[PDB]
């Protein structure tokens, strides 16, 4: 025991995830750590942490909440965030250990590719039952 | 609304007609801009037009690879209500690429659903 994948997923697919044995799991694909590719459209600055609502077109915006101690990252830009997911109080949110603004697009398309790749194979080694 | 809080579907000008009164997301190549600065034409990655609509004109020249948030109209043309022009400063958008992503978005819902399910 136990391989723990970053899983690409969308907001949809994080929003629709469910406790299962204690564990996040959509579909028959378990997740923890996880990556989301979406546009900033909101920053809460606190001392401790930002909190951005993240817009990935799949539902709508998620939270996401980065610990301070590099600046709040402007609204509309495209960022990649790798985070742990949360639901706290049912409210479902991404505690981000990254967020990576995007200089090149193509790795916003190439996102949407690896979610769709990554949850096509993950759920067929897991299925099975 | 503020479709902001909705699903939208990606597409391409060839989806217009099956995704009427639905909220969008269309990327394009930005073709033209009306002169009244409330319209504009992106083209999709199969070479193909979607025309987008403005309550309000447009505050600033738009240019290249534009991302727009809005709802089909009954014409097919699409309202939009957000854009986003996406950075191509050190690396060209392959909008063929976005397209064929478009296309397996839509063979494959199951592994890329549309709002909570």
């Amino acid at each position: 025991a136990r391989a723990q994948h970053i899983v690409p997923c969308t907001i949809s697919q994080l929003l629709s995830a469910t406790l299962v044995d204690e564990v996040f799991r959509i579909g028959n694909v378990e997740i923890s750590q996880v990556t989301i590719v979406g546009i900033i459209r909101h920053a809460e600055k606190a001392p401790t942490n930002i909190v951005y609502k993240i817009d990935d077109m799949t539902a709508a915006p998620m939270d996401v909440r980065q610990w301070v101690d590099n600046t709040v990252v402007p609204p509309e830009t495209y960022v990649k965030v790798a985070g742990h997911l949360r639901s706290f109080q049912n409210k479902k949110s991404l505690v981000a250990f990254k967020i990576m603004p995007l200089e090149d697009m193509n790795e916003f398309t190439t996102h949407i590719l690896e979610v769709i790749n990554a949850h096509m194979v993950l759920s067929k080694a897991n299925s099975q039952p | 609304v503020d479709m902001m809080d909705l699903p939208r579907s990606r597409i391409n000008a060839g989806m217009l007609a099956q995704f009427i009164d639905k909220p969008v997301c269309f990327v394009g190549r930005l073709e033209k801009i009306h002169p009244t600065g409330k319209m504009f034409i992106l083209s999709d990655g199969e070479g193909k037009n979607g025309t987008i609509e403005l309550m309000e004109p447009l505050d600033e020249e738009i240019s290249g690879i534009v991302e727009v948030v809005g709802r089909v109209t009954a014409k097919a043309t699409i309202l939009c209500t957000s854009y986003v022009q996406f950075k191509e400063d050190s690396h060209p958008f392959d909008l063929g690429l976005y397209n064929e992503a478009v296309k397996i978005i839509h063979d494959f819902p199951q592994f890329y659903p549309l709002g909570i399910v």
